[PDB]
RNA sequence: AGCAAAAGCAGGCC
RNA sequence: GGCCUUGUUUCU
């Protein structure tokens, strides 16, 4: 009975007993409601669309431009442009690979005990004294039989990698008088100017090598067609990007990711030491077995999902740190080495970072040969774009030329403001490594820019097919672009990109 | 990855080339000593023979299915666009068809002989596949979870919907992937008994 | 040679690359009050907490979300509706009259995130009916004796009349007020103790909907924003018994709860946030029921800036109430009920336009018939206004008008090979993978499970521990292919071989003997499709 | 120190 | 200051 009660409780507004709701809400007129409330509403309340022209389509976010911003740096966790690791010989036996660094560094034993360090890009919070007796134990701590991947108790790695940098949780009724207890703010996102560099990357990692270190295991026999044109443009891509050089860095990065969360769980407290490893053949079948790095892992009792460890990387460089020094302003740069490799002059500083990582970059690290497929379909929707131009299987047409259909120059670059066209397998190349680099500096902001940006594609798709949409907020769609472009170097050079683009598409939407 | 108590941790080795197999305390849930997976694979390489009677006989349908692919035919890939429709088929082809809860029962039935009930009318009509399977059943002694689950599997319909062109027997709506996508269709027909 | 990425799309269209085309809670708690703060403002005595309602409020002067909706307006839309509908309110109501006699208790085990009422979080839905049980039978509650879910309800909704209550937690008792309200809170969870409730209200809703459906045509695509958090429940009564009005009167006794409930609708404040002494480096943690009992000054800007605005609809037990809210979500057909209801309007005033849109989620899209371009634009005005008009808003921010036109699972072997072998199966049939695409995914599915138990091929130079034994049967055996991949050897699969196991696709090329030691029944540590073996086996 | 825009982590227990 | 689950986590 206190149920009809709260029943009547949840009467509307304007009317007084649940039985008088019910004896109104069957007995009330239907006609002469809601035209008489369209004369009562605000001649304000509107929707009043726009048709959508050339003219606004401003160039995004064109706070990058101002030259009174710090440089966008390279804040990703390993090295991309500028790898350098030794060069091997073994047989294809997959050894330990704590004997696969036993083996590359006791092949270069110039680099064994140069304990001649010069300091030289040192940033606001790195200290050269336990960096330094840190690596050194370190690498006396690869060259002998004692063990496996351990350390010894230090200090050097209690500062580099952080002990007893948390507070102590204590009870809260305590926490009322003290008036040092204060809400945290958020992180401030420093804004950040052009890539003046990121370009390079993309053109560096889009360059055939002479090395391959990509397996694939095998599978079962075919008859089908369909099987036949499937492992045809499948071996067709993979042939076409094994030379490539992200296949190198994609196969460093998963050996890595995997070997780091395989031995965060297998040892919790014991400092490891991984060598950052990635077996290539060459062209004719003989093994390397390329070791460039070493990490160091702190204590790892991991409860939750936001738990983080901290992951030092260090890592032998080729090209010297004095040409854009804002790109490396994390990036502690002792002097060890030099090695006259095949011909001229190559130094040898190691690229001393701090960083780290929890168990959700893990697990998605350990999952990075996925973009393979996400290229592949790509790949797959282009050519069934090609073929439904066509009509039958028309990669024939791409690799060699159909009777129709010529291999067609794809527009990658552009040189003084004049395109050029790479051939098929450059496109693909570019598309490997743009769902690669998607990954590598990929945090909630390239979601937010993607997720948001992916509308105006759609627009400007539809623009350029002559559909003419309406768009009820322009300065809405753009508000949620830019709120988000600031401190991601894939970012701020995908919306440089797009306004270059934009203005490719001004200029030759003249027509 | 414990092991059953007796002689039956005595047709595995202890230590192997170095390997350990198993251990020797006890447990507490089940109260036993564990094992390795290099014990699994000397099983196979190592261990003593079995029998070959009624792993045949109680899996049929899949080597029907098995059949059915190996006497196949297939055709023309084609190409460009296709029509859908949004279709609750068959997904396999069933072998009988009956309902559930009676089926479920009756090979409850077969189960327990001394337990199965009172003799009803679907009972009646289904004793002779009460007999000519528990005449199949004699040479074994596969558990009767997998008698049941296989039972259960070769017995019950299985109907969703899904986007389908071209045919519709339950054949096709097996190998529908092999069929199309959504540019290309492809010739094929299936093979032996349907 | 500067180079970008963005020009693939000179040559390749833009949609055929679509693959790369506690603050939640107390903010969704002010977006939905912020909408009608200045609407009607009823209190409660039950409670007699603040419990503003956006019913029949006055009419907003902006574009902005609100929750303003007359009554009179829902109704006679849905009687229009039921005008279209003959019957089907008769056929919906004898649906749930014969489909509410047959109701038992059976339907709770399905439920894998299901709030309790003893535990104060959520269960998966396992120890509920027996905490029912154990807490209500010993109050004289007898409905599993006869198992139906009508004596269940009935003495249920006789439950909260009693004013003492007496149950195992070590014991407890308390009075009737937080016998209710600690039923009511829902921490976006829901109440088993209401759920079966509002199950009959949905497939109420289910049995209404699923039988359902020169002049320049524009047309919309958008969806609705606070589209949770911008209805309410009093519209939902005023639905449900403007359909109950033909029907016995027993079930405009029992069908006109769910809103009831869902009309004081009690709200958990999530877990929490902190704050920090950046020298004294201790640390504590207010929780979720004693926010404002606090020094309010010693918060951020954001925490004051959100609490000074919330702190007029506060429960002194740390749980405020939201009398209008969806949640995320769990009236999900029956508000579809009211958005087609709200679409199949299809013209006011008599204008020189028609309306012919279709029924969808809270997504929809227009086909707006009208004389010109400017009658679409005063037809799209008062399709606005009058969607406006029932406490829905439509979003302008994501909508575009225009011219018409995951790895290896890891339970076993045998069935995790045919667990990874079904995904890939089904993802390759529902939603039109390219067979390129799952073919590679096979390989990287291999190369995933080659890592993940060490069963690599003896003829590799891998080397192990497991590996070893791998290579002896290798130069053992005379079985050229037949062995299984957790036991070396190939792997056998493409597009086609799909939907079988591995040992009946593998057994006619087996070696006996080795087959023999497979598949001996003696089998010690053994305790989509399968079949059985040694390797399927578990922990 | 470093990571990351759900207020967190850079140990717990003894 | 000790314990946090004896290890080999050897990708053609």
């Amino acid at each position: 009975q206190t149920i009809s009660r709260l029943r009547d409780i949840s009467v509307p507004a304007g009317f007084s007993n649940f039985e008088g709701m019910r004896s109104y809400i069957d007995n009330i007129d239907p006609k002469g409601a809601i035209e008489r409330n369209l004369a009562r509403m605000s001649p304000l309340v509107s929707a009043t669309p726009k048709k959508l022209k050339w003219e606004d389509l401003r160039p995004i976010g064109p706070h990058i431009y101002n030259h009174e911003l710090p440089e966008v740096p390279y804040n990703a966790f390993l090295l991309m442009s500028d790898e350098l690791g030794l060069a091997n010989m073994t047989e294809g036996k997959s050894k330990k690979p704590k004997t696969l660094a036993k083996e590359c560094l006791e092949k270069y034993s110039t680099l064994r005990d140069q304990t001649d360090p010069i300091l030289i890009m040192k940033s606001e919070k790195a200290n050269e004294n336990f960096l330094w007796k840190l690596w050194r134990d370190c690498v006396n701590t690869i060259s002998n039989e004692e063990m496996s991947n351990e350390l010894q108790k230090t200090n050097y790695a209690k500062w580099a990698t952080g002990d007893g940098l948390t507070y102590q949780k204590i009870m809260k009724e305590v926490a009322i008088d003290d008036e040092t207890m204060c809400q945290e703010e958020p992180k401030i996102p420093n804004k950040c100017r052009v890539a003046a560099w990121v370009q390079t990357e993309m053109n560096l990692l889009s360059t055939l090598t002479s090395k391959r270190a990509l397996d694939l295991p095998e599978i079962g026999p075919d008859v089908a067609p369909v099987e036949h044109v499937g492992s045809e443009r499948r071996k067709y891509f993979v042939n076409e990007i094994n030379y490539c050089k992200a296949s190198t860095v994609m196969m460093k990065y998963v050996l890595f990711h995997t070997s780091l969360l395989n031995e965060s769980n297998a040892s919790m407290g014991k400092y490891k030491v991984i060598p950052i490893t990635n077996r290539v053949v060459n062209e004719k079948g003989e093994s390397f077995d390329m070791l460039y790095g070493l990490a160091v892992k702190g204590q790892s009792h991991l409860r939750g999902d936001t738990d983080v460890v901290t992951v030092v990387t260090f890592e032998f460089s080729s090209t010297d740190p004095r040409v854009d020094s804002g790109k490396w302003p994390k990036y502690t740069v002792f002097r060890i080495g030099s090695l006259f490799v095949s011909g001229r002059e190559k130094s040898v500083y190691l690229y001393c970072r701090v960083n780290g990582t929890n168990k959700i970059q893990m697990k998605w690290g350990m999952e990075a040969r996925r973009c393979l497929l996400q290229s592949m379909q790509q790949m797959e929707a282009i050519v069934e774009q090609e073929s439904s131009i066509q009509g039958y299987d028309m990669t024939k047409a791409c690799f060699k030329g159909d009777r129709v259909n010529s291999p067609k120059t794809f527009s990658i670059g552009t040189q003084e403001g004049k395109l050029v066209k790479g051939s098929f397998g450059k496109a693909l190349r570019v598309i490997f490594t743009k769902c690669l680099m998607h990954y590598v500096f990929g945090n909630a902001q390239l979601e937010g820019f993607s997720a948001e940006s992916r509308r105006l594609l759609l627009l400007i798709q539809a623009l350029k097919d002559r559909k003419g949409p309406w768009v009820f907020d322009l300065e809405g769609m753009y508000s949620g672009i830019e709120e988000c472009i600031s401190n991601n170097p894939w970012v701020i050079q995908s919306a440089y990109w797009f306004n270059e683009w934009l203005g490719f598409e001004k200029e030759g939407s003249k027509v | 990855l414990a092991l059953t108590k007796g002689d039956m941790a005595n047709r595995i080795p202890l230590e192997y080339k170095g390997i350990q197999l198993k251990t020797n305390a006890e447990d507490i849930g089940t109260k036993g000593q564990m094992c390795s997976i290099a014990a699994v694979t000397w099983w196979n390489t190592y261990g003593p023979i079995g029998d070959t009677e009624g792993f045949e006989k109680v899996y049929e349908s899949f080597f029907l299915r098995k059949m059915r692919l190996d006497n196949a035919t297939w055709g023309r890939i084609t190409f460009g666009p296709v029509e859908r429709v949004r279709k609750r088929v068959l997904l396999n082809p069933l072998t009988k068809e009956m309902p559930p809860d009676e089926a479920s029962n009756v090979i409850m039935e077969i189960l327990f002989p001394k337990e199965a009930g009172i003799p009803r009318e679907s009972t009646w009509i289904h004793r002779e596949l009460i007999k000519e399977k528990r005449e199949k059943l004699k040479g074994t002694m596969i558990t009767p979870i997998v008698l049941a689950y296989m039972l259960e599997r070769e017995l019950v319909a299985r109907r969703r919907f899904l986007p389908v062109a071209g045919a519709t027997s339950a054949e096709f709506i097996e190998m529908l992937h092999c069929l199309q996508g959504e540019n290309w269709r492809q010739i094929y027909h299936p093979g032996g008994n349907k | 040679m500067n180079i970008n990425p963005y020009f693939l799309f000179i040559d390749v269209p833009i949609q055929a690359a679509i693959s790369t085309t506690t603050g939640h809670t107390i903010d969704t708690v002010i977006r939905t009050h912020e909408y009608s703060n200045k609407g009607k403002q009823y209190v409660s005595d039950v409670t007699g907490c603040t419990m503003v309602d956006p019913t029949n409020g006055p009419l907003p002067e902006d574009n902005e979300p609100s929750a303003y909706a007359q009554l009179d307006c829902v109704l006679e839309a849905l009687d229009r509706m039921d005008e279209e509908h003959p019957g089907l309110f008769q056929a919906a109501s004898q649906n749930a009259m014969e489909a509410l006699m047959v109701t038992t208790v059976d339907k709770l085990t399905q439920g894998r995130q299901t709030f309790d009422w003893t535990v104060c979080r959520n269960q998966p839905a396992a120890t509920a009916l027996n905490t029912t049980i154990t807490s209500f039978r010993l109050n004289d509650l007898n409905g599993a004796d006869k198992g139906g879910l009508v004596p269940f309800c009935q003495d249920i909704i006789d439950s909260l009349d009693k004013p003492e209550m007496t149950f195992f937690s070590v014991k407890d008792r308390i009075t009737r007020v937080e016998y209710i309200k600690r039923a009511l809170s829902l921490n976006a969870t829901a109440g088993i103790q209401i759920r079966g409730f509002v199950l009959v209200v949905e497939n109420l809703a289910k049995n209404i909907c699923e039988n359902l459906e020169g002049g320049i045509s524009m047309t919309v695509t958008g969806d609705n924003t606070k589209w949770n958090e911008c209805l309410n429940p009093r519209i939902f009564l005023a639905m449900t018994e403007r359909i109950t009005r033909d029907s016995p009167i027993w079930f405009r006794d029992f069908c006109s709860i769910a809103p009831v409930l869902f009309s004081n609708k009690i709200a958990r404040l999530g877990k929490g946030f902190m704050i920090t002494s950046k020298t004294k480096r201790l640390k504590a943690q207010i929780p979720c029921p004693d926010l404002f009992s606090i020094p309010l000054e010693r918060y951020n800007e954001e925490t004051r800036a959100k609490l000074k605005k919330l702190k007029p609809f506060f429960n002194e037990e740390g749980t405020a109430s939201l009398s209008p809210g969806m949640m995320m979500g769990m009236f999900n057909m029956l508000s579809t009920v009211l958005g087609v209801a709200a679409l199949g309007i299809k013209n006011i005033g008599n204008k020189e336009y028609l309306w012919d849109g279709l029924q969808s989620s809270d997504d929809f899209a227009l086909f707006v018939n009208a004389k010109d371009e400017e009658t679409c634009m005063e037809g799209i005005n008062d399709f606005y206004r009058t969607c406006k008009l029932l406490g829905i808003n439509m979003s302008k921010k994501k909508s575009y008008c225009n011219e018409t036109g995951f790895g290896v699972a890891g339970v076993n072997e045998s069935a995790d090979m045919a667990i990874g072998m079904t995904i890939i199966k089904n993802n390759m049939i529902n939603n039109g993978m390219g067979p390129a695409t799952a073919q590679t995914a096979i390989q990287l599915f291999i190369a995933d499970y080659r890592y993940t138990y060490k069963c690599h091929r003896g003829d590799s130079k891998v080397e192990g521990k497991r590996m070893k034994i791998i290579k002896e049967l290798w130069e053992n055996t005379k079985g050229r292919d037949g062995l299984l991949v957790a036991d070396g050897g190939p792997n056998i699969y493409n597009l086609r071989n799909l939907h079988i196991p591995e040992i009946v696709l593998k057994y006619n090329l087996m070696d006996p003997e080795y087959k023999g030691r497979l598949l001996h029944p003696q089998n010690p540590f053994v305790g989509y499709d399968a079949v059985s073996g040694t390797h399927s086996w578990r922990t």
